[PDB]
């Protein structure tokens, strides 16, 4: 059907139609333009007209241009052909590799499984990470949320998640890049075409072959309107759920920066005409966000495990986008400054951190007690900061003392220099499995590592580096 | 021992509703066969010891 | 009810009180079409770089130069006053929708092609009995979603008599998708 | 801070009067017999 | 059943004969509709398009109406006819929906049958007036020991849970559902039996299906049902769901029987109620909630009540639950629900990593009822508990600084240790009211002042082994004449001398 | 049994659903065919229209298609585009019926197997005893494992 | 009779229609066709022969065209000693399910204050039979007073005690008004005041009821009910009173629970009704809604109204406008503290911020007003002490600190008492201590006539005999 742009708001478009309306979340094609421009409707108005959002730049439009109904919304390729190839929202590939050839399309917009389709098995995930494995085990088949601010390592966190488990996995996976930078985005390219997660090869004739890749990619940049970043993340969920429908896989999600995805509606509500809430966030900051979450459930035909970067603006974690989203997750990592500032990396803060999956009836009661112990002894050393700041810690007791120290131990102890970041460190990685570290924090709890001092912990994972460091540093 | 006599006897299931639910009546009835077959063989034990 | 209804509200009532009810009959349905036809009296109206004075004067000499009463050059000089000149056309269309309503109805209506004389004769006839308003003046359309079958509008709004092939068919299969 | 200055001082008060009542108590019935109920 | 051919084709062909108030839509986003018509609408009823959505109409405008619709948009395409059922929006209610889960309309999802149920009820009604009331008198067990002792439970109460996320608020609810399967099983009284609804509002799927299977493995579904308005769930049904939940809860009420429910994130609601009023175009208010929150939980809190002799006897008890940022309880919505309810149990994230789980800071948390919905026999030792408790809060905060005190003060330390060391609890492991007046009897007469404290999370369990298997006849007199005579005394005081002989601990 | 018996009611429910569903979208695209090709119903359909203001061939041909599905035994019928309605329909209807009982019963082919193969092999006239066999015995035991499992 | 017609309906808001005759505002039209009787009450004039009204109950169920009749007169509720011994709606209309109400007249809610040339009368001193009341914050006889405090603070149960010792021994009337309070509040304050006397309540063979005596009137407006009733109910109760002060002559009590909910309920329609909010959300006129409450509220040359009004104040925040506007129209003041209630101080009245118009020497003598001085006085260098005790401790304080510090501590414990409604929650008996009893044993405590004493002797106590006999057993027990 064809329809005239009667209107121009910034990224809002207002088509009139003539016979026949095309119902909401359908997609519009513009013919008098250069580029590809998609609308998706959103909204009607009576008058037989139609509100849209662009997925590109309004610049050039004109009040009269033609617009074509495509009688379905947006639609993105599906199959292994996706798997080691980038794709935009409309699935377009910015590889420049060549088109994608797979047989079937879905859409970008699809209902969440209902309740009977979902199983709740209790998994865990070898992160070979100490804080996660230790304080906040990571759920195989669910939701896991790293919270922070700006420069705090979200990133480098998630790439470190990357090398140590998708390259372990088998199976497939995905990543989402939702309003980050392409540079980052070009080093996952290239770090993948590296370790052979994507398995590029130039046929004589020009054409590739991606035979052997086991990740996607999905990129929608800062360099994009609010209309190409709030349906990224709907475009990855679909590409993973043919995976984890069909395929009857188990996939990985890994998506950066969901914020953007509230971030654009912010900037786009004002056009559509609706009326702000508190922080001039929408009325439906609660229901465009669980629309997408409920897609991300693990059932009986497959599993998708996702690990989500949420930023924090002003490091406010009361925002409202942040507070709904808390609610939605299996596990936590909520990352803080106040620890960076200290030079501990990564900076998680293992008390606003939590999970699901700490229980006894997961994990062992040893592994229990221990994180029981590190949590009441962390608590116990953060209750007298003020006492230490205002008059020292000769007023404290000798109990207390202990405490001290073997809070600041421990928390020099969960620190850890990745692999990726040797480019701005130079230190080698360390990976770390899990009874070290629980039989580590036993005996720095117990008392057996008093006599080492407190910069020995610092970047050694287990403890026979930090007593060959204790030893070194004795000369 | 205490679970398996705490409800004492709630399942109990009625053929009645089955047979009109269901269309096939062809399968149903052997397998109500097979159970009605052991249900007595059970009782048979249970009173014999 | 809306801006356009108060006026068509007011113009309907009071040439039903006072002057007559056919003169302004006639002359809403002359500006409707001086409107639609001109191309160059649409923007008259609509533009802004035209002073009050000339509006006015404009109109006053369309009074004169047509067959024209007092009380619609009245009701262009209130819209002038108020700024709702631009609502001439919307005007008309309410009072021809409810409405320009004691005589006869004006209504849309659909088909694919050109009937014959004899099917319109029939369609004006049944749609005569059904209304039992003895002056009907229609209009004829040509869309073809609705294949082949009558569909119209006899313009009072909560009519809208559906009579057509697709939609039928689709309202029929959503019905009988139903559960049992 | 608040909470901290608060309970030192009233479980430091609640010590010292506590011991002050202590003493007092002991004290009492000998210098003000006509209230000890053991004499009447 | 039946069969395609000869029954299915008929009937449609019965059905397909059809020609010649309704509305037509004019309007349509974000999951609401502006129609025009149905000048015959009573505010609030419910709506009916032609495509199987469903709506309520809540906005009677003079040009249009505005309807919210239970489900997607991209049905509605500004155009389609609407009618009007006539009906005002109703749930079910019965005996159906135990062991069942619905949804806010009672729509089932569990995927097993539908519901039979044949008697319907209004979703907003009137709450029961001063008279047909009584006052609280009967204890509403939650199997935990600080809030049975210190912060009691009516039948007929309307307690909140406030407190942080992540922090033990849905968990005390499950172990309120867990604990009375004994109590059902126990008897063929539905006087005495307690059944219970729980409203899951903003909550996802994964965790109320893990909620379902929970209960599921401890055979307490029989007697609970279960009401999900999940996050994809509209926020209409997230705004119903919780009322839903006490119209089920209103037949238990006025049936003679008693009932329980549990509102799990009921500021969800408040989220839904905002949302839907800013896409109505209502006006906000401050932080952008509407004015009409008090009204809004008042409705759904009042429905709690306890009636009289006249009106059977019933009673529905409701314990919401809200999640504080940053535990600012100085907030609006926080506010609101604190200034109508009957009492309290804050939840705080510093006492659940210092060790005391369930968290609850018995400080703040209160409970208006009080000692008249609690035994006599936890009113014995929960009394002295209190005291001691609050001395040693008094007094600890000073006594950490290394000072010497004297043993009159020690006493004091050591008691509210050894109290504070017995109220920590496992998750999904609730106890009698007997087995909890026995321990804190051994808790509160000094049976733990020398022992250590680590030791005493294992005095309770092997303790409680004992008396559970040598000394039933204690218990079933305790749970029987519901107080401690003499001879109860001296034979609770000889089982625990008994037990501290045959065993030893690290003092 | 129950969990058998839901699991069996769900399967003949949801095989009718397709099958209503099946019998309507076939019968719609037969009419859009019909219509476009014929000339009267146009005409016919004018003078439906015309006596309406004051049956239809849409409801004639949907009630025509119904009274002649309602006598069929769609279990005698023909391959999945062959045309005729009844010919559409009745190959999603016999090849459901497989997909269900191919797992809510055991087949023939896995019967025959056995009985032929295994164990009238081992004796005769009463199939004594067991430890006369090969290995695959031991597969035997699966299929039991599959054959109650699935029963 | 007109007749109108409603045109939309928003929330409790409903806006109407008529032909001719428009009715005056604040008028009562009555919803013809529905369930049960539906009162709307005229709030503004909005053009077109239009009106916009508050709906009493709730709109569910409202059609629009639905038909509309004018009363021609505000919500006129019945007055005169039938109403007394007896629960009333917002409307008028009975809750108690005895029958209904067979008064021989009725008064509007809304009237006009009593002008200036209506001048007060003396200020006369009330006993209550509480100490720190009868000695810091005098109340008067004929003035208003209010209870200012957040949850959990003992509002209710305070008003409840003021009811017990002032009630019952007054000769006139009283009035209670329950605004947006609890219901199992006010089914526990009916069940005590048939228990108590203050109703009688006598049923009768051929059905009927007899509330002969029962000194007491109720009047209900609580949570379950909408906006516009909530509101209106205090106005309600007030005519109520003012039918006793004005025709009758009578001396009237009046209390009401929760005014602050009058304020939400305005908050709660404002922006329906087209008005733009104030600073924190509340409406702007709060002010004058509250203050031509407040000034019906007055002693005359007629009659005379002794009002308490408990005043919520959310987050323990005085600065909230609604209590920083109540603050100004108020002869007695009493704000209550969670930082003295978690001492276990019930009452937990703050002493310092507590204050009182009566509290002047030539009205009260000296013996009392240097008293109430003197305390304050020690119970402030008691205060502008804590951060030197919380860092250094007692051992810094010289004796004359100790000293004051022990009677601040004494003066604290002593002002708590225990009161009769409150022996579901203590167990111990109620006292009711007369004020030259409490000036007594303040003289004697500031003058330093107990320092021998201890200072548990003192929270639970409602004189020095029993500060006396408490010190002697805890000595006999010591030994």
């Amino acid at each position: 059907n064809h329809g005239r742009i009667t209107q121009v708001i910034g990224a809002v478009v207002d088509v009139h139609f003539d016979e026949q309306l095309p119902p909401i979340l359908n997609s519009l094609e513009v013919q008098g333009h250069t580029n590809r421009l998609v609308l998706e409707v959103a909204q009607h108005l009576g008058e037989n007209t139609v509100r849209t959002i662009a997925m590109d730049a309004t610049e050039g439009l004109v009040r009269g241009q033609k617009v074509v109904d495509t009688g379905a919304p947006i639609q993105v390729p599906v199959g292994v052909e996706t798997l080691g190839r980038i794709m935009n929202v409309i699935g377009e590939p910015v590889d420049e590799c060549g088109p994608v050839p797979a047989k079937k399309t879905y859409s970008i917009h699809r209902a969440a499984p209902l309740f009977a389709d979902q199983s709740t098995e209790p998994g865990l995930l070898q992160t070979g990470i100490k804080v996660v494995d230790l304080l906040a085990p990571y759920a195989k088949g669910g939701k896991i949320g790293l919270f922070g601010g700006a420069g705090v390592g979200k990133t480098v966190l998630i790439m470190e998640l990357i090398n140590n488990v998708a390259n372990k996995h088998g199976g497939f996976s995905v990543f989402a890049g939702v309003g980050e930078r392409t540079r980052e985005g070009n080093d996952l390219y290239h770090e993948m075409m590296t370790t052979g997660v994507i398995k590029r090869k130039k046929l004589e004739d020009g054409k590739f072959d991606f035979t052997g890749s086991k990740a996607a990619l999905v990129y929608g940049q800062m360099n994009e309107p609010p209309g190409a970043r709030a349906r990224v993340a709907l475009t990855a969920l679909s590409v993973a759920e043919y995976f984890r429908d069909e395929q009857g896989q188990d996939v990985l999600l890994f998506i950066d920066n969901i914020y953007r995805f509230t971030q654009a509606g912010s900037e786009v509500s004002a056009l559509l005409g609706r009326i702000p809430s508190a922080v001039g966030y929408q009325p439906t900051l609660a229901t465009d966000l669980g629309q997408l979450q409920e897609r991300i459930t693990t059932t009986k035909k497959g599993s998708i495990t996702s690990v989500q970067a949420v930023y924090v603006p002003a490091d406010d974690l009361t925002d409202p986008a942040p507070a709904t989203t808390f609610a939605h997750l299996d596990a936590t990592t909520v990352l803080s400054r106040q620890i960076a500032e200290l030079g501990i990396y990564p900076a998680v803060d293992p008390l606003d951190s939590t999970s699901r999956m700490l229980a006894p009836e997961i994990v062992g009661q040893e592994h229990y007690d221990t994180a029981r112990a590190t949590q009441k002894l962390l608590q116990d050393y953060k209750s007298l900061q003020d006492i230490i700041a205002i008059l020292g810690m000769d007023e404290l007791s000798e109990e207390d003392k202990l405490v001290v120290s073997r809070a600041r131990k421990i928390q020099r102890f969960l620190s850890q220099p990745f692999t990726v970041a040797e480019v701005f460190t130079g230190k080698p990685g360390r990976f770390v499995e899990l009874p070290e570290t629980i039989k580590s924090a036993q005996t720095i709890l117990r008392g057996e590592c008093d006599d080492l001092p407190e910069m020995a912990f610092y970047m050694c994972g287990g403890l026979e580096e930090v007593r060959s460091k204790a030893v070194k540093m004795a000369q | 021992i205490e679970r398996q006599s705490t409800p004492g006897k709630p399942q109990q299931i009625d053929w009645a509703k089955w047979e009109s639910q269901i269309a096939h009546k062809d399968i149903l009835n052997c397998l109500k066969t097979f159970y009605t077959n052991q249900v007595q063989i059970l009782d048979r034990a249970l009173g014999a010891l | 009810q809306t801006l356009e209804g108060r006026y068509a509200s007011a113009l309907f009532r009071v040439a039903k009180k006072k002057n007559q009810l056919e003169k302004v009959y006639g002359d809403l349905e002359s500006v409707r079409n001086a409107l639609k036809d001109s191309s160059e009296f649409r923007l008259f109206v609509d533009s802004p770089a035209v002073s009050v004075q000339q509006k006015l004067d404009v109109l006053r000499q369309l009074v004169n130069r047509y067959k024209f009463d007092p009380l619609t050059g009245n009701l262009l000089t209130t819209l002038v006053e108020n700024k709702r000149l631009p609502m001439l056309a919307r005007v008309a269309d309410a009072f021809d929708a409810m409405y320009r309503k004691e005589k006869g109805e004006v209504k849309c209506l659909v088909t694919s092609a050109k009937p014959l004389s004899a099917q319109q004769q029939k369609e004006i006839v049944a749609a005569l009995q059904n209304r039992a308003g003895t002056q009907a003046r229609l209009i004829i359309d040509y869309a073809v979603s609705p294949q082949i079958m009558g569909g119209l509008v006899v313009r009072l709004g909560e009519q809208v008599l559906d009579f057509s092939v697709a939609t039928r068919l689709d309202r029929l299969q959503s019905q009988l998708l139903a559960p049992l | 801070s608040v909470k901290f200055m608060d309970q030192k001082r009233s479980g430091e008060e609640t010590v010292y009067f506590k011991k002050e009542d202590e003493a007092l108590l002991r004290n009492l019935l000998a210098n003000h017999p006509e209230y000890d109920p053991k004499y009447s | 059943a039946k069969i395609s051919p000869s029954e299915m084709s008929r009937l449609l062909e019965e059905r397909i004969a059809g020609w010649k108030e309704v509305g037509r839509v004019v309007s349509v986003g974000d999951g609401i509709a502006r129609l025009f018509g149905l000048e015959g609408v009573q505010a609030g009823e419910l709506v009916e398009f032609q495509n199987g959505m469903t709506g309520m109409a809540l906005n009677l405008e003079t040009d249009n109406v505005g309807v919210v619709i239970f489900g997607d948009d991209r049905s509605v395409l500004e155009g389609d006819s609407v009618k009007r059922t006539g009906r005002i929006v109703d749930v079910p209610i019965g005996p159906g929906l135990l062991g069942r889960v619905v949804d806010a309309l009672g729509n089932p999802i569990d995927g097993k049958g539908p519901i039979p149920a044949k008697e319907r009820r209004r979703v907003e009604l009137k709450a029961p007036g001063i008279i047909p009331r009584k006052s609280v008198h009967e204890p509403m067990m939650t199997g935990l020991k600080c809030v049975d002792a210190l912060v009691p439970v009516g039948r007929g109460q309307r307690e909140l849970i406030i407190g942080d996320r992540q922090t033990g608020k849905t968990a005390v609810a499950v172990d309120a559902i867990i604990n009375q399967k004994e109590i059902n099983d126990s008897t063929d009284d539905e006087s005495k039996k307690l059944y219970c609804i729980y409203v899951a509002v903003g909550q996802k799927r994964s965790t109320v299906a893990q909620i379902v299977k929970a209960l599921e493995q401890r055979d307490a579904m029989k007697y609970t049902t279960v009401v999900a308005a999940t996050a994809s769930e509209a926020a209409p049904l997230q705004f119903l769901a919780p009322y839903s939940g006490c119209a089920m809860g209103e037949w238990f009420r006025d049936s003679g029987r008693h009932c329980v429910i549990i509102y799990d994130d009921l500021s969800k609601q408040a989220t839904a109620y905002r949302q839907m009023s800013l896409l109505l175009r209502r006006p906000p208010g401050r932080e952008a909630y509407p004015g009409d929150v008090f009204y809004l939980h008042s409705r759904l809190l009042e429905r709690a009540a306890k009636m009289g002799d006249k009106s059977g006897g019933g009673s529905l008890t409701a314990l919401p639950v809200i999640e504080t940022q940053a535990g600012d309880v100085s907030a609006y919505i926080p506010t609101n629900v604190i200034s109508i309810t009957d009492g309290q149990i804050f939840l705080e994230t510093e006492l659940f990593y210092k060790g005391i789980r369930p968290a609850i800071n018995v400080g703040l948390s209160v409970s208006r009822v009080g000692s008249a919905a609690q035994v006599k026999a936890m009113k014995q030792v929960a009394g002295t508990m209190k005291l001691e408790l609050a001395q040693y809060r008094e007094v600890a905060a000073f006594a950490q600084f290394g000072s010497d005190l004297d043993a009159s003060t020690r006493q004091l330390l050591t008691r509210g240790t050894a109290l504070t060391e017995l109220l920590k609890q496992r998750q999904y492991s609730p106890m009698k009211n007997s087995v909890q007046v026995c321990v804190l009897y051994c808790g509160v007469k000094g049976y733990l002042d020398p022992l250590d404290p680590k030791e005493i999370s294992r005095f309770e369990s092997l303790f409680i082994d004992y008396i559970n298997a040598n000394h039933q006849d204690i218990l079933k007199t305790i749970e029987t004449e519901k107080e401690l005579s003499e001879k109860t005394e001296a034979k609770l005081r000889a089982a625990v001398d008994e037990f501290v002989a045959m065993n030893e601990f690290k003092k | 049994l129950v969990e058998k018996l839901n699991g069996i009611q769900q399967a003949e429910k949801l095989i009718q659903g397709s099958l209503q569903d099946v019998m309507i979208r076939e019968i719609v695209s037969s009419f859009k065919d019909l219509y476009k090709s014929r000339p009267e119903l146009h005409d016919a359909a004018m003078q439906s229209a015309i006596q309406g203001l004051s049956m239809d061939p849409v409801g004639a041909h949907f009630k025509a298609s119904l009274q002649e599905l309602a006598k069929v035994n769609l279990s005698t019928a023909t391959a999945d585009p062959m045309g005729t309605v009844v010919q559409r329909v009745a190959a999603v209807f016999q090849k459901r019926e497989k997909e269900f009982l191919d797992t809510f019963t055991v087949k023939a082919t896995e019967a025959q197997e056995i009985k032929t193969i295994v164990d009238k092999c081992h004796k005769g006239n009463t199939f004594d005893f067991h430890a006369l066999s090969d290995e695959e015995l031991r597969r035997l035991e699966q299929l039991y494992s599959t054959v109650n499992n699935r029963v």
